């Protein structure tokens, strides 16, 4: 359900009337298809502007630890600050997004939760025990990596990342900027 | 010996309310080309020439830019000129040349050279030479980016060949020989788009989370202002670097319009009370009322003119019945103020 | 079906005239995806005027929590007003959705049904019983905070929010005035 | 009498600061002009070697030729091109500028077939697609080509009060043009550079395009799609590079030259009877203002005049010794460092 | 001293504005100009200029 | 023309009203002429509205 | 065209009274003047047909 | 071109001028003027077989 | 452009200055001209290759 | 009735075909003027540029 404009010229529907104010949208969930969404959009307003801030909403259920670190090293990789802002929640690997702004410029709404936890496996890996034995060594370089990344992001250390998101940990929008993923929780902008 | 820029602005401040950073600009560079001018022909002794520095006055509409100038010349004890960039054209077409607002100046000094050399050249209304497009313009335009390029041999300092502009063509009266490099030009705009180029500069966006949208309840606005913000405005390169000082006039609150009604000397509600006068009735403003209409002239939105725009629909009904009756006090209340169509208090004989 | 009329090039649904008069339109259940349309909407509609005020039409089951709570902090966000319209229904997250409109702005048809009720877990969540009750202290979360938005926006105690949403309390447009989820029973306009 | 082009950008050194590679363009062109003269008068029929200056503005173009007037004692017009029109028009003539040479040659007309005429905003005079408002364009095209048998040189009858007309022949005259050409660092963009997209691309942010690509990068279909008619190109074979003055430069404008910035202030406050002081650290913090402004050496003043605000309304109504400007005066807000006696 | 307090007169078509105008010609004791601001262009232009 | 309205040293051409630089011109003050402007505005009672 | 429909002091911009370099505009009231205008309003008779 | 293909006392401004106020037009009468229009019309053959 | 290669009585004005009067043309025709016209082709081999 | 031959000269620039017409001018000292295309506008105007 969404207003389209359309038209031989610009649809303008409101998420490009997002786009055109550089900000990135992520709202689906973090697969490979809205990685690369998000990458190409990353790219592109880094070459509009690469001063002008990217704003990035995460209304993300998480998803894909390599379609993750395709996001965030993409973030991390353009010359504009990337402002993350939250919207309801950002889980999974969609924390790791919102902590992945630029600091001071990572905010949430207040009933936006951000849910961080260790990474999964989707259903059931077979095979050999050598087999299982890589696909292991993978989850807990992916475990490690992503505590690392929150690491640098949250201020906090590996250890206590790794304490932390051995379970679900729901953080509110005021929990989750006392313990970093966001800078600033936003305040109701109403006139009323 | 030369008025302090304290007290150039206690001049000003008798007439202009409000705008206290754009009375301390205007009263230090009044007080700098007074300084400029002694230098000029007096006074090791440091052996430096000093450069103009010319004005750019920012701000809305009925803010005090003109009026600020006007008053200005008031109390200059040197050659001033006002003068219009709206009928300034490029050399070569049909409307007033750049250099006849230095004709204006040495009409100034009544026809003198010497202290035209050392004189000030208000060009008001320097918004309305600015391009539509940050880019060259596909049209000539003799109007707006041709008078900045015919402007700015004139207002870094120039031996310029002033028309007397009272022949049949320019040679007939031998052209009067000036000398600009000393001549402060301080123009002036209200710049009303430039508000939507700062915003856009600084990494403030329009729409979405933590970005800016602004409501007309708040009618960085002028402030943080730069060449660039002025390049993407209209105005050419080489017409904003021969600017340096900007003097940013503000948008008047609701307390400082208040006072531009009561206060200065050819205050606003000092003008209905003398035109009452004439009527042989007095008028009365309580202070609640006074207040009122300052409230309703943000919502107007055009600056202390709009001051002028709510009381003459406030006493348009007063006006029209009061010369043809006898009274004596007409006391303008609160309540038909913010509430209209309000029959004031009368006190008849 | 959907129609559409050419206006001047441009073509046109009743969504995108309904969006032109600043009517955001919440017709499908509040999910990850049309709660990110809705905010999408919201944030340009203000962007276009924040002062006049946005009209939210709301005929809608209800849906996730996460994605209510984006929704609901992007209309308190907004400069605008936001005019709560309810039509036909408003259930659950959209009951909320339906409070959290302006005070004096929220409305209903005189058929409108207001559905409230606490969260749910569609179908079963597994896990162990440290991931259980972290899941279950998430649904008292969800709880709390959803008695709480209803007792910002009707005026009532969170107790007796939390007493009335212990099964659905289905009221009417008449019986939401009086509950305080709308202001005004929108009462026709027909000439005849 | 011939000054060596290193004399020449020796005596520039001493005003002009920066803007090296133009200096050199200048003094060689200067230098090989007067030679062909000095020959001459004593071939392979020789370029005739004019100049177009083009860069930033405030960078110093006017200022480079300014200082080339207070050298060569060879008359040296400062004529403008925002005045020029077509002949049979209102305003300035094209022959006025040769006008404004003699004036400068004390009517001597064999010293002004020497001399140099420089115009000034030649990017006024370039062509704009007609208004249909304004009946003929006279300032454009027009004006460029009746420059165009003056800068090769011809003799050309010029009119007085700027009786008998006076015969000037500019086969030997050097013509230095000059413009900021604002549009034209986007033209050379549009060829020489992308919009670079993606990884490892080059975007180059606003902070880098606030360089010049005016350097070796300009070429005659830049300067016609800029409205400049070949044939005025082809009339101007030697290009000077002006460039964006960097933070190096900028320090030096401030103290170092005769008419140096924080010289006009100090004494400004010294006829108050109170010295102005600058750390090192402030005027290099003047200067790196300068650089986001992209006004050139200009926009040294508009700092200046913005950090001594509240000073030059404070000082002159009291009674102090000195004031030193400090670093947190540019970067930060205003201090007030006065220092009472 | 006083200012002028201009009139901004707005209207639909038809229902009297210059003949507003043109009846206050007819009583005016002060000269009294019917412009037009279409006729009118900006200086430097061709047809009319505001002077 | 907003210089017209709030009053400005006019130089008006006697010419018949087409501006050209050179002339003796008539030097009107218009900081006590009154301006009655009008017009239709037919696309303003929709922007009113809004 | 419709300060002519209706009446004006206009002043022809070229050639009042062939030409004197002084006063080049000559006065008309239009307001006498009887205007019959015409066009074919080719797309009218569908519109007027909704 | 309607009103020159039919015949109208036109307004010819010269060569080099336009049509701009205070410029000397040639009256000429296009009555007996006869007008051989032509173009290629290559659109037109799938028109004539439609 | 083509109606000069081909060949055309063309009044030439001598100067910029005598768009201003309107009576002194230079007559030139191209009949006899030779016309050396030249491109900046770097994208036609493309149709060369074709 | 004869009828003259013109010549378009292909190729990429700097590879001296204005100056091969420029000698070839020289050689039969008839007059030869070198123009652009770019001297005409993309919007109009064309035919006083031409002359
Ligand atoms: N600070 C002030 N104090 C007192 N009166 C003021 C002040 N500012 C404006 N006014 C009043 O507003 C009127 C208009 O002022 P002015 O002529 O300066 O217009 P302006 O805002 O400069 O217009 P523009 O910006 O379009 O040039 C003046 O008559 C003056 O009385
Ligand atoms: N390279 C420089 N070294 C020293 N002073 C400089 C330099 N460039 C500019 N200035 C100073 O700033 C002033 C402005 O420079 P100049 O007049 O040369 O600008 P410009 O390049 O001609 O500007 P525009 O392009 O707008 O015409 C000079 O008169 C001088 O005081
Ligand atoms: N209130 C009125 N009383 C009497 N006659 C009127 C009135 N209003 C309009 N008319 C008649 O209508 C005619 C047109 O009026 P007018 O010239 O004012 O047009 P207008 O509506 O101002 O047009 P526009 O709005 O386009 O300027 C006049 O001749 C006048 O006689
Ligand atoms: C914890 C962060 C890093 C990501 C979370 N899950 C993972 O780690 C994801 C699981 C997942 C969940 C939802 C959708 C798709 C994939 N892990 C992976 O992508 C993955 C892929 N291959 C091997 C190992 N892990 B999130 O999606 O719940
Ligand atoms: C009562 C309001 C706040 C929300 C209502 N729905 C819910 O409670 C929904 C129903 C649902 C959907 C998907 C998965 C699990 C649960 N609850 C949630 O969104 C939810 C999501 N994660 C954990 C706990 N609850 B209603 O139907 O909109
Ligand atoms: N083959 C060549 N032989 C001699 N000179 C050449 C040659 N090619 C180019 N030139 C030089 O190049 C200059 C201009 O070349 P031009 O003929 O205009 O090339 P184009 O027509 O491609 O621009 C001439 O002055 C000439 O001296
Ligand atoms: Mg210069």
């Amino acid at each position: 359900i969404l207003p389209s404009f359309i038209e031989g010229v610009k649809e303008s529907n409101p998420y490009n009337k997002l786009f055109e104010e550089r900000i990135i949208f992520l709202g689906v969930q973090v697969d490979d298809a809205s990685a690369n969404d998000i990458m190409a959009q990353l790219l592109v307003l880094e070459s509009l502007d690469p001063d002008r801030d990217i704003t990035m909403y995460i209304n993300s259920p998480g998803g894909g630890f390599t379609s993750l670190m395709a996001i965030y090293d993409t973030m991390q990789y353009v010359r504009a600050d990337i402002q993350t802002v939250c919207l309801g929640q950002a889980a999974s690997a969609a924390a790791v997004l919102l902590a992945a702004g630029t600091p001071g410029k990572r905010m949430a709404l207040p009933n936006a939760r951000v849910l961080i936890h260790q990474p999964s496996l989707s259903g059931v890996i077979q095979g050999q025990f050598s087999d299982l034995e890589i696909q292991a060594a993978e989850i807990e370089r992916m475990r490690t990596l992503m505590e690392t990344t929150l690491a640098r992001h949250t201020g906090k250390d590996a250890g206590v990342i790794r304490k932390d998101t051995d379970r679900d940990k729901i953080l509110t929008a005021e929990e989750a900027k006392d313990y970093g993923i966001i800078d600033t929780v936003l305040e109701y902008r109403k006139l009323s | 010996e030369l008025p302090k820029p304290a007290e150039i602005r206690e001049f000003l401040e008798g007439y202009v309310i409000g705008q206290d950073t754009a009375k301390r600009t205007l009263a230090v560079a009044v007080y700098n080309h007074y300084k400029r001018i002694q230098a000029g022909e007096k006074g090791r002794c440091e052996p430096v020439e000093l450069t103009k520095s010319n004005i750019l006055m920012l701000g809305p509409t009925g803010c005090g830019k003109t009026y600020l100038a006007q008053t200005l010349a008031k109390m200059l004890n040197v050659p001033f000129a006002i003068a219009d960039a709206t009928a300034l054209t490029e050399a070569g077409y049909v409307g007033e040349d750049v250099e006849n607002i230095l004709l204006k100046l040495i009409q100034a000094a009544d026809y003198d050279v010497k202290r035209a050399e050392t004189g000030i050249i208000y060009i008001d209304q320097v918004d309305k030479i600015a391009r539509k497009s940050e880019n060259p313009s596909i049209t000539r335009d003799v109007s707006g980016e041709g008078v900045q390029q015919a402007l700015l041999k004139i207002l870094e300092g120039t031996q310029a060949s002033v028309p007397p502009q009272g022949g049949r063509k320019h040679p007939h009266q031998e052209f009067i020989q000036i000398d600009t490099t000393n001549v402060l030009f301080i123009v002036a705009g209200a710049f009303a788009g430039l508000e939507k180029i700062i915003y856009e500069r600084v990494g403030k966006r329009g729409l979405g989370f933590g970005a800016e949208v602004r409501s007309k309840a708040e009618i960085d606005h002028f402030a943080d202002v730069m060449p660039e913000d002025l390049i993407k405005f209209g105005l050419i390169p080489e017409f904003i670097g021969r600017l340096p000082v900007v003097a940013s006039v503000t948008n008047l609150d609701k307390e400082s319009l208040v006072k531009i009604l009561s206060e200065p000397k050819n205050a606003l509600v000092k003008q209905y009370i003398r035109l009452f006068e004439m009527d042989g009735v007095e008028l009365e403003f309580t202070d609640d009322a006074l207040e009122a209409i300052a409230d309703q002239a943000i919502h107007r939105g055009t600056g202390a003119r709009g001051l002028r725009a709510i009381m003459e629909e406030v006493l348009l009904p007063v006006m029209y019945d009061i010369p043809s009756r006898d009274d004596v006090a007409k006391v303008v209340v609160t309540k038909e103020t913010v509430q209209d169509n309000v029959l004031p208090t009368i006190v008849p004989r």
